[PDB]
């Protein structure tokens, strides 16, 4: 259960089951 | 060849060829009953038909009703002739539709607006009774006279409401057209920003968003990517709650409420067929 496509010129691989952290603006 | 269609009070220019019998196809204009969708050669033949035709709405069961807006569930096996006429009509405005004959394996969800003469066709979507690939929409059309008024998104939202009640995750059939893709991306944007606006927790999985919305995980990730809300910061994947996107969304969904172009879940009266 994975997906891929680049973010800012970097190819990434994301799980659909793992909890992803939610962020506002920050740094 | 067919250039225009007479449909109720409207005269509609046709966009693509539809395989009506050559006896009808060789004529420039087709006259159709706006309730039963039978196609006829002249204004005179139509008038005579309208005097006799008992239909003031689609066949099948009215499963959604909010005032003047209804959705009818039409079984392609139970109402084959109506569904074939609907597919022939749809094919005049859909380039990529390839199914008009064997409608038995499909259900058709037909949205109508009521006035004092009856329930008038807004648009529809078809759906396989049993899709191997879990497609919750096969084809989708808003009739030209209703286009760009919010009804397409109501139809899309309705298709996911069915999926929610079925306890299934849905997706539109591949491939998606240009206009289809634009519409689905607007819808997925709205649903995702709604979820995140209402979600208070510190983290969330794609599967949890998919479960609540009935939207496919791949489509959620694709939308997250389209909105540039997936970021990287030292090893992990992160959902960026963008400031500007949620602000404009509140301004947008204010307009959506004002114009009444929403499907109300409490107005669905439905249990899955068979
Ligand atoms: C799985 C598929 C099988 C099939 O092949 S189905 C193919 C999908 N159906 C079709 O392509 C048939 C042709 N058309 C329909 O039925 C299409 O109208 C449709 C059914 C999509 C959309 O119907 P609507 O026009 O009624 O859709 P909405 O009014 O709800 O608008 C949705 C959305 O698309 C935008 N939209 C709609 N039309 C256009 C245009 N023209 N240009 C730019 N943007 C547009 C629109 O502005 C909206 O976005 P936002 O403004 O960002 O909220
Ligand atoms: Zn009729």
């Amino acid at each position: 259960g994975m997906v891929e496509i680049e973010i800012e010129g970097r190819l990434h691989r994301i799980s659909i089951f793992d909890p992803l952290e939610i962020i506002l603006e920050d740094d | 060849m067919i250039k225009t269609i007479a449909f109720g009070r409207y005269e509609l220019d046709t966009w693509y060829h539809s395989p009506y019998p050559e006896e009808y196809a060789r004529l420039g204009r087709l006259y159709m009953c706006e309730f039963c969708l039978k196609y006829m050669k002249s204004q005179t033949i139509l008038r005579r038909h309208m005097a006799k035709c008992v239909w003031k709405h689609p066949p099948g069961d009215e499963i959604y009703r909010k005032g003047s807006i209804s959705v009818f569930e039409v079984d392609g096996k139970k109402n084959k002739i109506y569904c074939q006429n609907l597919c022939l009509l749809a094919k005049l405005f859909l380039d990529h539709k390839t199914l008009y004959y064997d409608v038995e394996p499909f259900l058709f969800y037909v949205m109508t607006e009521a006035d004092n003469t009856g329930c008038h066709l807004i648009g529809y979507f078809s759906k396989e009774k049993n899709s191997f690939l879990n497609y919750n929409v096969s084809c989708i059309l808003t009739m030209p006279q209703y286009m760009r008024q919010g009804y397409g998104k109501m139809l899309i939202d309705f298709s996911y409401l069915l999926s929610k009640v079925e306890e299934k995750v849905g997706s539109p059939e591949r491939p998606l057209s240009d206009l289809g893709l634009i519409s689905y991306r607007s819808y997925w944007k709205e649903v995702l920003l709604r979820y995140l606006h209402n979600f208070q927790g510190k983290e969330i999985s794609i599967k949890e968003i998919s479960q609540e919305t009935a939207v496919n995980p791949v489509d959620i990730v694709s939308t997250l990517q389209a909105l540039q809300m997936l970021k990287y910061w030292k090893g992990k994947h992160l959902v960026l709650k963008r400031q500007d996107l949620i602000d404009e969304w509140i301004a947008k969904e204010a307009k959506r409420s004002n114009s009444n172009k929403t499907m109300d879940p409490s107005c669905l009266k439905w249990t899955p067929p068979k």
